């Protein structure tokens, strides 16, 4: 009947808000930002991201 | 610009390492988008991530904000404000708005929503076009046609950004929008295309006089009104093709990525897609300004090579776009229309609209019953209905940490093809599903347990078609993992599927609207009415329906199933679509609206500042707690692998704690603490009389007679802030406005009846001039006789 | 009867001479229509201005009142003024409370 | 007389084309009616205020 | 909830013996009415006392007030304000008004 | 450095307003005026409209 | 001619159905008349004030 | 707005109904001239 | 019924003598459905 009996058990362990491991933490916007953006240019073309700044890898 | 970092900045600017990494990538992305950097992949710029780049993804503040807006739709989505509500809902809110809110008024509302919805619900679907170069994104558009002689071709958008696992979010669908200009295409040739980022649809209609060939193309004005079409002469082009009467010339409308040049393509429909390659094909270019440039056999060929398999063989149809199997309309003999690209099938027509209206016309409680939702729909094409029963553990007693998924393969192992996905449990959870049959073996179920799946070559439960009315399991390997996998024969139907295309109207009618009237009631402060209105959705003690009692507590079915928080919280940044596709969020939203009803009563009794009523406040606050139950202890946990970002680009970060829902617990603790310690609603202490002085004999009376006469309309926490002279100048001004609306409406009505008079007269004038005409004829006949 | 036709055409001629004729009203609907729509662009600007001032006085920016679209292309945008005037009424109410 | 019927139906057709026709006023009474009642809920609120 | 009295309250809250008895019964009644307690007699919940439980009987202030309002109608009833006047009377006040 | 995320909800109302219609958005604003005055002014405007 | 009578009575029937009919205006003159006179009692009170 | 000026001037030129063309100015008089004239006319009309 | 006033009247339209009933209820304004 409670909130806990149902509606509960998503996601297993939760993280405090300020942490670099949150889903909303800038290491994420960084993360998904990069996973989306690495592919804009051909692996050859000079604009290629990982060719510019190899260390974002 | 090349290295994406300022070397000129003041040295006094302190910024984080990965914050500056962020600004780097954001600069890069922005430059691909304003397109200062020469060739940027147009498959990736077309991804959904960059269609939200402008409003959302371009900032940590918004992307975070909207990411929270999504990850907890429970806190935010409102029946009042939600993306993508159908027009019919608009007219509904209007019709109910225009009179005081209560059952009957809402009955009328629903009979209108349904008497309109019946026109559309089952609608023959003809052609379809897809946008994005990939099937995972972009928009698909359809073309419907009215069953009635009047054509009224309707068009309906749909998104695959909202398509997660085998289910559109039911909010990805537009309503059918009527096309104004009546037209008469030849056969099914009318086809839409996106061109100049705007919806076009071209229909070749050949006015006979020797059988003509020409086409007509037209497009859309922001209001939806359509501009008058445009002609091209294909007599020579189509004429070159072999015909008979099976002629249904191939129309392939292809959008070039840029410069706005449309690709139209004429082929003959061949029975097979395979040896079809290198067959002859004709095409014409349509440039930004309208010009027809016929295509050279070499050009037409090079466009074939990547084009074919987006257009289709005899009796079946595919979709066009800028696995890549396109997608296939199917209209079967059971009369159910749908779309299939991957083995996914999605019903876009619902046949019980008439029954639904009828059932609604009786009463409000007839349409919103659970049993109104159990009315079955014909199944999608072929396919094999079955139910699966599995114990929660594998590989061990403790087994996996959290969840599973269960798949199905195809001929020569095309794909694992997710159908259902599920979680750990105590109970084994018999679950029922539909298994598509499209045509050694027929179907088999792979299950992924997230740690040690068996995944054995063959293995699986086996299902065997071709026995013509009977499909049974021969396990031949497993079911060691699966308790009982039970075919159910003689079920050709399913209770109306809210993953279907008209599912949206079903969310509006069953779920959002009672929520809308429990909100619009709670605002008003008449609580037991609002309560009932949520009890159209969720109640403890379940429901006693027309007799005995039933177990389910959720009156809305999608809520009644699921109960399992899905692994992936979808995509596409629609706080709505991330529910609907995951109805848990509406169960917990309904839950929260309930607690807002109990906390609501609890304040309104709390603020009475009368001892007895503070006790009342305490029974309601206790009742909220007893409803929530124990505040769960969520173990904030730091175990972090410090990942190289390269690795984190693997398609993992832990969720946040969800304050607001906890905010319920600690705010209840706060209120109560303030009751026990006699502190009132803020901490501001009160000294109340033990025996409060009785209210005025008379004030009670005027209150009562006002109740008898009509309306609640009572100010509740008020006396407001303003002195009488000002509050009266303000109210008075208000009324003077209201009287102007009065006059102008009276004028609307006088004028309205005056109109219908003029019309009714002209209709009578015709009706008479007929008879008088016939008289005149007969008197000519009497001149014959003379 | 040719006198009757004469009369008809003198009337029908007076319809095209008189100052108040159809040609006028076409003109005057054109101009008045432009003034009306434009004035709607302005008035909805100031409506969103008040709403803005209110989301700032009251703290929350979530408050959203003036609703698009209150302008119907068909029906020549008639009853736009009153639909706004409703919005401001509601927003003065939500303020006072 | 068939010309007379022709005329009747061209008039009756002009009644269904003209902008100000009945369809409009139905629409405009619907919308104006909702705005009117709602505005009455508000105005009676401030009256009781 | 079972014993109908708070054992968690601040010890600085002073209340009467039968005042706290009152709050006890009021909590009980309220719970029968919101119906958190399983089987409550539907003959008695239907009594008139609980149809006024919501507006009147649920508070010493009102129940006392309205009880005085009743025990001396001489002081209060008005030909202008009285429960249950027929429509015909409405049209009458209109016609004379 | 890391700006606080915008309200979950403010983004939402913004979005639904986008879906329904128009940009018509005040951009550099909140203007200079208090609500009672900005509302008397807007209201007068509408009465003109 | 019986069609002509039919038409007359369908019109005369539309007169008793339509919302704006005579019955209304009787009602609305009654109510508006009471509001008018009463409001005159008030306004002459404040005039003498 | 950008698009609306691209009816007039754009870098990268125009890809029109197919391949691509060199001119960056969609309005022709702009496309010719390119030469500041010796006499800046007369007649005090900022337009003329 | 459902805390709302209903009244049911079986009226049997003849054609052998029919038996059927008709039930209807009240809208807050008193107008009947």
């Amino acid at each position: 009947i409670g909130y806990n009996n149902q509606f509960s058990g998503r996601a297993s362990q939760y993280v405090a808000p300020g942490t670099v491991s949150s889903m909303f933490s800038p290491a994420a916007y960084l993360t998904e930002l990069y996973r989306e953006a690495r592919n804009l240019h051909a692996s050859d073309s000079v604009y290629y991201l990982d060719t510019r700044r190899p260390d974002l890898k | 610009q090349y290295l994406l970092i300022d070397n000129q900045v003041s040295a006094a600017i302190k910024t984080t390492r990965i914050a500056e990494a962020i600004a780097s990538i954001q600069l890069y992305v922005n430059r691909a988008l304003e397109n200062v950097e020469e060739n940027a992949n147009s498959g990736v710029i077309s991804r959904q991530f960059f269609i939200d780049w402008d409003k959302y993804n371009k900032r940590y503040s918004t992307w975070a904000g909207v990411s929270q807006l999504v990850y907890y739709p429970e806190n935010y989505i409102d029946p009042t404000m939600r993306i993508g509500q159908t027009k019919m809902m608009d007219a509904l809110l209007q019709s109910v708005s225009q009179s005081q809110l209560n059952a009957d008024t809402v009955e009328d509302a629903f009979m209108s929503y349904l008497t309109s919805f019946e026109q559309v619900a089952n609608l023959k679907v003809i052609s379809a076009y897809h946008d994005n170069i990939n099937n995972d994104q972009g928009l698909t558009y359809f073309i419907g046609l009215s069953e009635t002689d009047a054509g009224e071709y309707y068009w309906r958008s749909v998104d695959h950004s909202k398509f997660n696992d085998g289910k559109f979010a039911a909010n990805a669908w537009s309503e059918w929008h009527k096309i104004d200009c009546p037209i008469n295409p030849y056969k099914s040739t009318i086809r839409p295309v996106i061109y100049k980022s705007r919806l076009y649809l071209l229909w070749l209609e050949q006015k006979e006089i020797d059988y003509r060939y020409e086409l007509k193309l037209a497009h859309i004005r922001y209001d939806g009104t359509w501009n008058t079409p445009i002609t091209f002469d294909v007599n020579k082009k189509i004429s070159e093709l072999k015909l008979e009467k099976n002629r249904a010339p191939g129309l392939y409308c292809a959008g070039y990525q840029g410069e706005d040049t449309l690709l139209v393509m004429f082929y003959n429909q061949q029975d097979t897609l395979d040896s079809y390659k290198n067959a002859s094909m004709q095409g014409l270019y349509i440039f930004a300004d309208m010009a027809s440039k016929d295509m050279t056999p070499e050009q037409s060929n090079v466009y074939r090579d990547n084009s074919y398999q987006q257009f289709d063989t005899n009796n079946v149809r595919r979709v066009n776009n800028r696995t890549d199997n396109a997608l296939t309309l199917h209209h079967n003999e059971n009369g159910a229309q749908y779309m299939q690209w991957q083995s996914y099938r999605t019903r876009l027509n619902t046949l019980f609209a008439r029954q639904l209206v009828a059932r609604a016309t009786t009463g409000i409680d007839t349409i919103l019953s659970m049993e109104t939702q159990n009315i079955q729909e014909p199944q999608l094409g072929k396919g094999f209905y079955a139910t699966f029963v599995i114990p929660p553990y594998n590989l061990s007693t403790h087994g996996d940490e959290r969840w599973f998924k269960l798949y199905i393969k195809h001929v020569v192992d095309n794909n694992s093809h997710i159908i259902y996905s599920g979680q750990l449990t105590d109970t084994n959870i018999n679950i029922t599903l539909f298994i598509p049959l499209d045509d050694d073996y027929h179907a088999k179920v792979y299950m992924t347990f997230k740690k040690s799946p068996s995944d054995g070559t063959w293995w699986g439960p086996h299902f065997v078609r071709d026995d013509k009315g009977i499909v049974t399991i021969n396990p031949k390997s497993i079911l060691t993992h699966f308790e009982s996998v039970n075919v159910l024969n003689n079920i050709s139907s399913e209770p109306m599927d809210f993953s279907g295309a008209n599912s949206l109207y079903f969310w509006e009618l069953f779920y959002y609207t009672p929520m809308l009237v429990a909100q619009r009631l709670l605002h008003e402060q008449n609580f037991d009415e609002a309560n009932r209105w949520l009890k159209y959705v969720w109640s403890p003690s379940g429901y006693i329906v027309h007799g005995q009692i039933q177990n389910y507590q959720w009156n809305v079915r999608p809520l009644l199933e699921d109960t399992s928080w899905n692994s992936d919280p979808l995509d596409s940044v629609d706080p709505d679509a991330v529910a609907q596709h995951d109805p848990m969020h509406y169960k917990v939203s309904t839950f929260m609206r309930t607690l807002d009803l109990l906390i609501a009563r609890g304040d309104h009794a709390y603020r009475q500042l009368e001892r007895d009523t503070l006790n009342e406040a305490k029974m309601w606050y206790m009742q909220a707690l007893h409803l929530l139950g124990d505040k769960p202890y969520l173990p904030l946990s730091t175990t972090w692998s410090d990942p190289r970002l390269d690795r984190a680009a693997d398609i993992l970060f832990l969720p946040q704690i969800n304050e607001v829902m906890m905010n319920y617990w600690q705010t209840l603790a706060q209120r109560v603490y303030n009751l026990r310690h006699n502190l009132s609603i803020d901490g501001q202490p009160l000294y109340l009389p033990i025996y409060a002085t009785p209210a005025d004999p008379k004030a009670l009376l005027s209150a009562a007679v006002a109740t008898s006469q009509g309306g609640g309309k009572l100010p509740e926490s008020f006396m407001s802030l303003w002195r009488f002279p000002h509050m009266l100048e303000n109210a008075r001004g208000m009324v003077s406005q209201l009287t102007q609306f009065g006059s102008t409406l009276q004028n609307i009505i006088e004028r309205q009846d005056a109109e219908a008079l003029n019309a009714l007269l002209q209709n009578q004038a015709a009706e008479l001039i007929l008879t008088n005409l016939s008289i005149q004829d007969k008197t000519i006949e009497e001149l014959d006789a003379e | 009867l040719k006198t009757q036709q004469e009369q008809t055409q003198s009337q029908l001629a007076f319809l095209q001479r008189k100052f108040s004729n159809q040609a006028l009203y076409n003109w005057l609907r054109g101009r008045l229509a432009a003034i009306y729509f434009q004035f709607y662009d302005l008035a909805v600007a100031r409506c969103l201005m008040a709403e803005q001032a209110y989301r700032w006085e009251l703290n929350d920016d979530s408050a959203r009142f003036i609703k698009p679209g209150a302008w119907q292309g068909t029906y020549a945008g008639l009853l736009a003024g009153e639909t706004l005037m409703l919005s401001l009424a509601q927003m003065e109410d939500a303020h006072l409370k």
